């Protein structure tokens, strides 16, 4: 992080929050991981 | 673009898509560079294409 590189993946999801926001080191939950329930990963191409 | 179809993106589902998500990804390019001597021409390369 020292050198402007962060690990791990990243996230997209829209929060309407007001409060406090760090992107950097989140407080809260991670919202799904990618084996988690309902959620689904795309195949080649993201094929629409 | 022509010689590659494994090459294509994808974007929409194209009739041509339906086809070329079929692809199998490691079917391109060389496949044996038989080569025999360093910082000479290779003699027989083996490329699907």
């Amino acid at each position: 992080n020292l050198f402007n590189v962060a690990r791990g993946n990243l996230y997209l999801v829209q929060t309407a929050t007001n409060g406090n926001w760090s992107p950097m080191a989140p407080v809260a939950a991670p919202p799904f991981v990618r084996g988690g329930p309902n959620v689904r990963v795309v195949g080649r191409f993201g094929t629409i | 673009a022509l010689a590659y179809p494994g090459r294509a993106v994808l974007p929409t589902q194209t009739k041509n898509a339906q086809f070329l998500s079929t692809a199998i990804a490691d079917r391109i390019g060389r496949l044996d560079r038989a080569n025999l001597i360093g910082g000479e021409v290779s003699a027989m390369v083996e490329c699907m294409e």
